[PDB]
């Protein structure tokens, strides 16, 4: 997932877009979030190398707009983005009202 | 009370705002910060003790 | 509570709910409130007769 903010010095509003493989949880909240997550006032809550999964996030208006696409790809060079078109559908749009200046992005570890 | 009826000019309040022996700043009908860009035809000046 | 001291304008349907103290004067306030270090959170406090 990602974690959208100015400062994210829990001092202002910052948006987190969580997946742990059942539902997606997206928050307001403004709590802490140390450095990396790890496994084995809220004003807005909603819950929902082979793969290349693509997204585009934009702000406006007060509205987060997610855009998606997932696709199989079979790569030779490592780690090189492939010589195609495809084109992202819609996913989410969402009234969070929260301006982005800064993001960082959430890795799973053991 | 003396009216002053100063006019033809730009008020320039952030001097006092920049200085130790000027303290309190109220306004009401217009912002305390927001002074500097306010023009008027005769402002109405007053000192008293 | 309304604000009345805020740095810049704001976007469309954006929502500032910080509490910090609004840097009017060069000084910073660093929590301290006080002349050039205006609040932004005040209240007319509405009465009937009004
Ligand atoms: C959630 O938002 C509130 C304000 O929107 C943040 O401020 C704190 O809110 C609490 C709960 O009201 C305040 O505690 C008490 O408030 C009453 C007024 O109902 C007051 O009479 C008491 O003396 C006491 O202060 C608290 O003062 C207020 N401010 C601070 C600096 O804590 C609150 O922090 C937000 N919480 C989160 C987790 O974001
Ligand atoms: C968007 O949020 C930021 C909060 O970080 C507001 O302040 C800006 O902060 C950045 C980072 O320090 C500065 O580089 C900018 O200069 C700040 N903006 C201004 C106008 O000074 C920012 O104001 C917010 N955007 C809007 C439209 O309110
Ligand atoms: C993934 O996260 C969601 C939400 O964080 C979990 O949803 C829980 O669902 C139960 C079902 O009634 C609720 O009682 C819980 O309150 C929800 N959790 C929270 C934190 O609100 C979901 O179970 C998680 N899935 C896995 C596999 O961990």
């Amino acid at each position: 997932g990602w974690i959208f903010g100015t400062t994210l010095d829990s001092k202002t509003q910052s948006l987190l877009i969580v997946n742990n493989a059942t539902n997606v949880v997206i928050k307001v909240c403004e709590f802490q979030f140390c450095n990396d997550p790890f496994l084995d006032n809220c004003t807005f809550e909603y819950v929902s190398f082979k793969n290349l999964r693509e997204f585009v996030f934009k702000n406006i208006d007060g509205y987060f707009k997610i855009y998606s696409k997932h696709t199989p790809i079979i790569v030779r060079e490592p780690e090189d983005l492939p010589q195609g078109f495809s084109a992202l559908e819609p996913l989410v749009d969402l009234p969070i009202g929260i301006n982005i200046t800064r993001f960082q992005t959430l890795l799973a570890l053991h | 009370w003396n009216r002053k009826r100063i006019s033809n000019c730009v008020a320039d309040y952030s001097v006092l705002y920049n200085l130790a022996p000027f303290f309190t700043f109220k306004c009401y009908g217009v912002s305390p910060t927001k002074l500097n860009d306010l023009c008027f035809t005769n402002v109405y000046a007053d000192s008293f003790v | 509570l309304y604000r009345l001291f805020r740095k810049s304008n704001l976007k469309p349907f954006e929502r500032d709910i910080s509490t910090e103290i609004y840097q009017a004067g060069n000084k910073p306030c660093n929590g301290v409130a006080g002349f050039n270090c205006y609040f932004p959170l005040r209240s007319y406090s509405f009465r009937p007769t009004y």
